[PDB]
RNA sequence: GGACUCCUUAACUUAAACUGAGGAGUCAAGUAGGUACAAACCGUACAAGGAUUAAUUAUGUCCAAAAAAAA
RNA sequence: GAGAAGGGAAA
RNA sequence: UCAGUUAGGAACGAUAGUUCACCGUCAGAUGUAAUACGUGAGCUGGGUUAAGAACGUCUGGAGACAGUUUGUUCCCUAUCUACCAUUUAAAAAAAAAAAA
RNA sequence: GGAGUCUAGCUUCAGUUGUUUGGUAUUGCAUGCCCUGAGUACGUAAGGAAAAGGGAAGGUUAACCGCUAUUUAAACACAA
RNA sequence: UGGAUGCGUUAAAAAAAAAAAAAAAAAAA
RNA sequence: UGGUUGAACAAAAA
RNA sequence: ACAGGAUCAAAUCUUCCUUGAGCGACUCGGCAGGCAAAAAAAAAAAAAA
């Protein structure tokens, strides 16, 4: 997973999202690129 | 930053303090950047 | 034996004597059959041995605890060379105990 | 100097019972 | 699964066995010092509030009293339709004083009055 | 020193009268042994 | 704290928070803020749209109140980048 | 100083078998020589308790050698005596009074008082 | 090895535009207390009852804690303690009634205090600094804590506190 | 209570007067007489836990196995252990067995607890000890407990108590490494302990610090293995060492935990206890199983 | 009793261990050249033989051993067996050297006289003790006590 | 002085709690109240009272019912003494005896066998 | 040849309870209140002395802690 | 509803 | 990189006053930082910052050098905080005499 | 309003609330090296794992004295 | 006929465990 | 919403 | 304590109810044991006459 202190959508196919980890964390979704998963 | 200059007034002080740089310092940032 | 400890050859390489250079033990408990590196003290003048050989104990002045409960020591610290798990030397001179735990026992003339 | 990491001296789990432990508890009742 | 589980399933493994030795709160509604059975309205009542106090599930529970019970009663187990602890629970069946008996040894504490013995004689 | 509180916003206990039994401490006397005699308890 | 005898302002604000260390944690890291006693996910800046009103000056609030409001959910969010406002 | 220090510092202590006298091996065991004779040759002695109870036993050791009538025995005995006062009087009045006691030749009595000058206990 | 445990937000929705971002619960969903199912219709709750004993002037409150805030709750229980209500009020003495308070399972706290709280416990000397117990170790093992260190930090600090606490 | 040169000697002397030895049975029948009418057996569940019992820890000894290899044991022998009362939830709101060993002199027993052995039925006790189980494993009140409750080749839970060591510094109560013996270290610094703490900024000294201090006697638990047992003594011959002074009591029981997980697992156990059928011949001695493979075969 | 336990149980492990022996161990002592056979391995049949003197017989009941040395190729090498292992095959005197001077060795003795308790090794003066006489540090003569007597 | 009086977590068990409409065992708290200021006039009489207010209502008691619930009311109130025992006895006897197994009554009784050894008359008892 | 707050400045790393200027306020040499806790901020119908009356200052109104939510 | 950034904990 | 209900651990030497380092062995697990660069009323005193003395260098000199050397008294019986040990009790010292 | 003993509750290394014919279940945990899987999966070859267990060193903490070593001792009463 | 120590031997499991020093409906001793 | 959940997913919504 | 109570009245061996939890449990009540002596690593080991 991309670590960044900023999200952006890199494609069509990118979605932001909520991941349950140790805490609630946002993130982004690819279905294209696994690169472009991200979180913040 | 520390606690003696860098503390903020409260309700009370009218936005000042005997040992105070905050709000000094924030006004000449505000004034002329840094 | 430990750091510092001079310890005779077993085998018929030509090594004179040694120090230990390198070994496990914090507390000087050197067990037979540990594996040890030492730098060359003496040799004969055929010896084509290396100046800083690995090896393994075969022999301790120290009483060594069976686990039969019997106890067996000898008169002398002796090593022998070993290369690629192997024995550098052909034959291992005098009588070596049963726990080395490697093949070289087999170089020995008594097994006890 | 050299010195040993002794990384043992920072168990916390697995500690012998003490005096001082059972008259900590005793405090603490 | 892989050759692993996840560490949710581990540890709900991890604490579905759990066993405490010890009754230790006074604040809690559990069977403990001065239990009356007669506390409820029957048998399968008292039997349930025991079981759950104790942490222990009805499958086990019938279980042991099969695995413990003489040969007749077995017999009378296996005859039974159902599940005979689940029927006690929910009142449908009266068992017998040895089934009580093997469920008292299993939950620790007695569904009935327990009657004492004593050698007592009037002149 | 002063604190978050208030300094003279703390009620004090004070009688808003004065009178005779401030210090008359409170004693047993004896007790009859025979409560059966009052006509209400007969 | 401890071995550190004199610390800043904000890490003993840090310091003195009645939370798990974990939560702590991510406070410290900026992941989470402590507010009015809860801790919460930070305020999101959009690119693009208004941020809320609460965090601007009051001279700004009617400029910000006039900009675009997203008012749907994470995954419907089309905004070009996002980031914790600060 | 503080009585309880006693306690303190004997908490988890063994009593010594034998009492140490004062100096070194060699003038311990000619004290105790010396003082055995003196007891042969007067048949009493006052002593502090301790010293008592630690010569009881060399006075004990000497009738029960001195009895068995052997060279080895006598050689024992010789090297526990000094004086040829005392060799007399044991050989010719102790051994023929004790000539039927299997054991146990002598006695400690405790006096219960301090002595005057050192606050010693007596016997 | 060993993580996190599952929280309030591990088992839901997470909003966060919203103000209350996700919905936080002592337990889990199928932990939460609940009435034995054959047992329940069968009682229902006054929420409050009050009783005077004008011979031993000790009088009794008996209250109902399911659906109420722990500080709400806190705050009533600590004016009837110290006897604020009462016209012969005296800061000197634990000048309040007796409170039973029932249903402590059920007290609720609002937010996300469930998944976040932890409550400290001073040791003296202690190396290691005070023990730090979780809010939702503290509802599994006894539910009445919650509301009892909340009353009592609400006290006053004096050497009354204990009484009134007892 | 005599002198301390009378009880050296008698010390001496202790050899020359010790009884002949008994002879040992091959087997041994039971009949109804040394069976509790209400000792029967169970089938445990899951949550099934038995109960430990007490011994007194007697000496050590070298003992060889089949293989030939010489195992340092501790003897324990079960005195009289005999089970006096039983907790329950409603009578006592836990479950346990409560067991009595040893033997008191009348003379120094208390009144009240003689009461207690009178109602018991049994001799006056030396110790009294809890041990709690399962409800399925509470014992009937007067069994007495055999070593045969432990099958040899078990893993087991020994709880004791530690020996008394006095008074002692930190280097021998720690192993503190103290100075230099010369290199002109000062002599109250030769087996001192150095530094007891950071300096101003803390401003203490921590709990649990390690100083000087009476040592020895603590609550110790280890793990033995079961190596032999002899019912006709009630001996039980434990693999290793054991905390305590010869004399001393000693609690036995099950492992537990990651012990039982690993060596445990496999090994039958009798539950609640041994229950003898009456009639039937049992062996005397019993010994762990050998091992598998050959321990002198490097 | 639990000393009096203690040798009962020692008594009966010897008499089990003897039942189990096959063969009957000879009379022995120090001096006497001995030649042991015991197994090496059970699994893979291997066994050893050593001939040795006998330098050392420590009777402790069950735990009693005995001490052999020899030299093999220069090299010497010394082994103590104790007397009731069961991986022993045969024991067995190649010489013998009986003497009253073996008896002695074999026996145990008590000493002549009390003159032990004088303990001479600790008649020492200290380094910093005051000097009481001639004395150096250390363990003191006895020379001129013996002609002042 | 300071009253040293602490609740604490415990080792309960309300994971997945059911209600089952049972009381719990005990009350939280059994260490004893010990005020750490004097009492006042008032506060003081209303401690004592009993002494009084328990034998007046037990003569003034027509009924065994009335008897066992004022020495009930009054179980918690010490020091009972022998003859407080007593008038509760011929009390009892004169309004015409109660069950001797109901538990107020049991109270009496176990009382009166903690103080037997006291009692001066134990045979009027 | 004083300190700090404020306004305007030169020097400093648009740093320092830094250094150096021009003016007001407090302290210095001014209590009791607020501002969490040892001068310089806020406020005073500023403290001769006594008292169980009263006032909207700053600033508050869930509890510690005085002060609103009838029907 | 606020450096509410003394402690509790409130819409 | 991110993540914990933070669980067990990381050996010795040559030259050297050294820290950090260089080199050698073992191992095949660089750890980093703080705690008055933790700790000298706990230890050492090698470097380093007095009196002596010498070399180089500067002045006319006495003298000197953020140049190099050799020699050169490291105190304190612990009151308080802290900590580790440690402790019969209602009584087994004395006294406690009311009611009117 | 008394005593003897065994104990409940509370306290304690780090820390969590994670469980509903046959019928789940004492594993939280974790340096390296060796053996089993296996020269297998994977790979053109060279090379080369994992799930689950087991052995041998080394070290740390704690206890213990049957053995070993060191150091020390002691040398006393069968027969009526 | 023995004692201490490690250079010897064993264990490294339990933590709701081992164990402890204050039974407590007693609210004015 | 589902013990589905270590750095993995499904349903619904706008 | 099977101690008290109910009944068209109980298998020997109580069908039930009461006994707030039959005083936490079991005992004692001329019970209980601080110091001395004599011993004594923690402990244990002497009946009185
Ligand atoms: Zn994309």
């Amino acid at each position: 997973m991309w670590h960044r202190g900023t999200l952006s959508l890199l494609c069509s196919s990118c979605r932001y999202v909520v991941r349950k980890w140790h805490v609630p964390i946002l993130g982004v979704d690819c279905n294209a690129n696994p690169r472009h998963k991200q979180a913040l | 930053n520390r606690n003696p200059s860098a503390r903020y007034p409260k309700k009370g002080n009218k936005g000042c303090r005997p040992v105070c740089r905050a709000m000094r310092k924030i006004r000449k940032r505000l004034r002329t950047g840094n | 034996l430990w750091r510092q400890s001079i310890v005779r050859c077993a085998d018929n390489t030509g090594v004179i004597k040694a120090c230990i250079i390198g070994i496990r033990n914090k507390y000087g408990t050197g067990k037979i059959g540990a594996r040890i590196r030492v730098s060359v003290r003496d040799k004969t003048p055929e010896c084509t041995a290396p100046k800083m050989p690995k090896g393994v104990i075969v022999r301790r002045r120290k009483e060594t605890r069976r686990k039969d409960g019997s106890y067996i020591k000898f008169d002398e610290n002796a090593f022998v060379i070993i290369q690629k798990n192997k024995a550098r030397g052909t034959k291992i001179k005098g009588p070596v105990p049963m726990e080395i735990r490697h093949n070289c026992k087999t170089l020995a003339r008594w097994i006890f | 100097r050299w010195r040993p990491k002794k990384s043992y001296k920072k168990r916390t789990m697995g500690l012998p019972s003490t005096k001082a432990r059972r008259r900590w508890a005793q405090m603490r009742r | 699964m892989g050759v692993l589980r996840s560490l949710y399933s581990r540890v709900s493994q991890r604490v579905w066995s759990t066993l405490h030795f010890r009754v230790g709160s006074r604040g809690q509604v559990r069977t403990n010092k001065g239990f009356k059975p007669t506390a409820f309205p029957h048998l399968g009542a008292a039997l349930f509030f025991a079981r759950m106090s104790k942490g222990l599930t009805r499958d086990s529970v019938e279980k042991f009293v099969r695995l413990n019970v003489s040969e007749a009663q077995r017999q009378e187990i296996k005859n039974w339709p159902g599940s005979v602890v689940r029927c006690i629970e929910n009142g449908a069946c009266i068992p017998s004083r040895e089934l009580q008996s093997r469920l008292e040894q299993v939950v620790g504490v007695p569904l009935t009055r327990r009657k004492k013995r004593a050698g007592n004689r009037r002149l | 020193g002063g604190g978050p509180g208030r300094a003279l916003c703390t009620p004090t206990f004070h009688g808003l009268s004065d009178g005779p039994y401030r210090r008359l401490k409170f004693s047993l006397k004896p007790i009859r042994h025979d409560y059966r005699d009052v006509l209400v308890s007969a | 704290a401890g071995h550190k005898h004199s610390e800043s302002v904000l890490q003993q604000f840090y310091n003195r928070l009645p939370v798990r260390k974990r939560f702590l944690k991510a406070i410290r890291k900026g992941t989470l803020i402590w507010d009015k006693g809860q801790v919460k996910i930070p305020p999101i800046a959009m690119q693009g749209y208004g941020l809320p009103n609460k965090l601007v000056l009051p001279h700004q609030k009617e400029f910000n109140n006039k900009l675009p409001k997203f008012k749907g959910k994470i995954n419907q969010l089309k905004a070009t980048r996002i980031w914790f406002q600060d | 100083g503080w009585s309880k220090v006693v306690n303190f510092l004997n908490k988890g202590v063994q009593r010594r078998p034998h009492r140490r006298l004062p100096g070194q091996p060699h003038h311990q065991w000619n004290m105790l020589k010396t003082q055995l004779d003196q007891l042969v040759r007067s048949d009493r002695l006052e002593l502090t308790l301790p010293r008592a109870h630690e010569l009881q036993q060399y006075a004990e050791e000497l009738v029960h050698f001195a009895k068995q009538n052997t060279p080895e025995s006598s050689l024992i005995v010789e090297s526990m005596i000094f004086t040829p006062a005392a060799r007399r009087k044991l050989f010719h009045e102790l051994c023929p009074l004790y000539a039927n006691r299997p054991f146990f030749y002598t006695r400690v009595v405790n006096q219960h008082r301090l002595r005057m000058r050192d606050a010693a206990p007596m016997a | 090895s060993q993580s996190y445990p599952k929280g309030s937000f591990h088992e839901g929705h997470i909003n966060p535009f919203a103000d209350v971002q996700w919905i936080s619960r002592p337990f889990m969903k199928r932990n939460m207390p609940r009435d034995h199912h054959p047992l329940a219709k069968q009682h229902t709750s006054l929420k409050a009852v009050t009783m005077l004993d004008e011979e031993s002037g000790n009088h009794w409150h008996v209250l109902d804690g399911k659906g109420r805030s722990v500080g709400g709750l806190a705050a009533q229980v600590v004016r009837l303690l110290q006897g604020k209500h009462r016209v012969d009020f005296t800061p000197r003495t634990a000048a309040g009634d007796s409170v039973i308070v029932v249903n402590a399972i059920h007290l609720k706290m609002a937010g996300h205090t469930w998944d976040t709280k932890v409550y400290k416990f001073d040791r003296k000397t202690h190396p290691a600094g005070p023990k730090i117990i979780t809010a939702k170790t503290i509802m599994a093992r006894n539910p009445a804590m919650i509301l009892n260190l909340a009353v009592k930090r609400m006290l006053p600090p004096n050497r009354l506190r204990p009484i009134m606490y007892r | 209570y005599d002198s301390r040169w009378v009880k050296r000697l008698d010390r001496l002397r202790e050899s020359k007067f010790y009884d002949p030895a008994p002879i040992i049975k091959e087997e041994e029948i039971l009949e109804a007489d040394k069976i509790h009418p209400l000792l029967k057996k169970v089938t445990p569940s899951w949550n099934s836990r038995r109960t430990g019992l007490l011994a007194y820890k007697i000496g050590m000894m070298s003992l060889w196995d089949g293989w030939g290899e010489r195992h340092a044991v501790t003897v324990c022998q079960v005195d009289r252990c005999v089970v006096m009362d039983q907790r329950t939830l409603d009578k006592d709101g836990y479950e346990a067995c409560v067991m009595g060993i040893g033997y008191k002199p009348i003379h120094k027993v208390t009144k009240p607890m003689l009461g207690v052995y009178i109602r018991s039925q049994i001799e006056p006790k030396s110790r009294i000890a809890e041990f709690k189980c399962s409800s399925d494993c509470l014992l009937p009140v007067g069994h007495e407990m055999s070593v045969r409750h432990f099958t040899p080749g078990q893993q087991v839970f020994v709880s004791g108590w530690s020996k008394d060591k006095g008074y002692l510094g930190v280097k021998k109560r720690w192993g503190f490494a103290g100075q230099n013996a010369s290199h002109g270290v000062e002599a109250k610094a030769h087996s001192s302990p150095g530094s007891i703490g950071q300096s101003k900024t803390v401003n203490v000294v921590w709990r649990f610090k390690k100083m000087a201090g009476h040592a020895g006697g603590d609550p110790r638990v280890v793990n033995c293995k079961v190596f032999r047992i002899e019912a006709q003594r009630n001996l039980i011959f434990l693999k290793g060492c054991v905390p305590g002074y010869k004399g001393s009591l000693i609690k036995i029981s099950d492992a537990r935990g990651k012990t039982h997980h690993r060596h445990n697992r496999h090994i039958p156990l009798h539950f609640p206890t041994f229950v003898p059928e009456p009639g039937v011949s049992y062996p005397v001695t019993l010994e762990c199983p050998d091992a598998e493979q050959d321990p002198f075969l490097y | 009793t639990c000393r009096q336990t203690m040798r009962h149980l020692q008594q009966i492990e010897i008499e089990r261990l003897d039942k189990q022996r096959n063969f009957q161990v000879p009379l022995f002592g120090p001096g006497d050249l001995m030649e042991v056979k015991y197994e090496l391995s059970r699994s893979q049949q291997t066994f050893a033989t050593f001939q040795g003197y006998c330098v050392e017989v420590r009777k402790k009941r069950l735990n009693s051993s005995f001490v052999l040395r020899n030299s093999y190729e220069g090299i010497g090498v010394e082994q103590r067996i104790p007397l009731y292992s069961p991986r022993i095959i045969s024991l067995k005197v190649v010489s013998s050297c009986a003497s009253p001077t073996q008896d002695f060795l074999l026996e145990r003795h008590k000493p002549l006289t009390r003159d032990y308790r004088y303990k001479w090794k600790y008649n020492f003066r200290g380094r910093w003790s005051r000097r009481i006489g001639k004395h150096k540090p250390g363990i003191r003569s006895v020379e001129k006590k013996i002609r002042q007597r | 002085f300071y009253y040293r009086f602490h609740k604490r977590i415990g080792k309960g068990n309300f994971n997945r709690y059911l209600e089952f409409y049972q009381k719990p065992r005990g009350i939280e708290n059994t260490l004893r109240l010990r005020y750490n200021y004097t009492p006042t006039f008032t506060a003081k009489k209303r401690s004592e009272m009993w002494k009084v207010n328990l034998v007046k209502k037990i003569a003034h008691a027509t009924d065994a019912k009335q008897v066992l619930d004022v020495w009930t009311y009054y179980r918690h109130r010490r020091t009972k003494r022998p003859y407080h025992y007593l008038l509760a006895l011929q009390r009892l006897v004169e309004v015409g005896g109660c069950d001797p197994t109901d538990f107020r009554f049991r109270l009496i009784a176990r009382g009166i066998y903690r103080t037997a050894k006291r009692f001066i008359n134990l045979p009027r008892v």
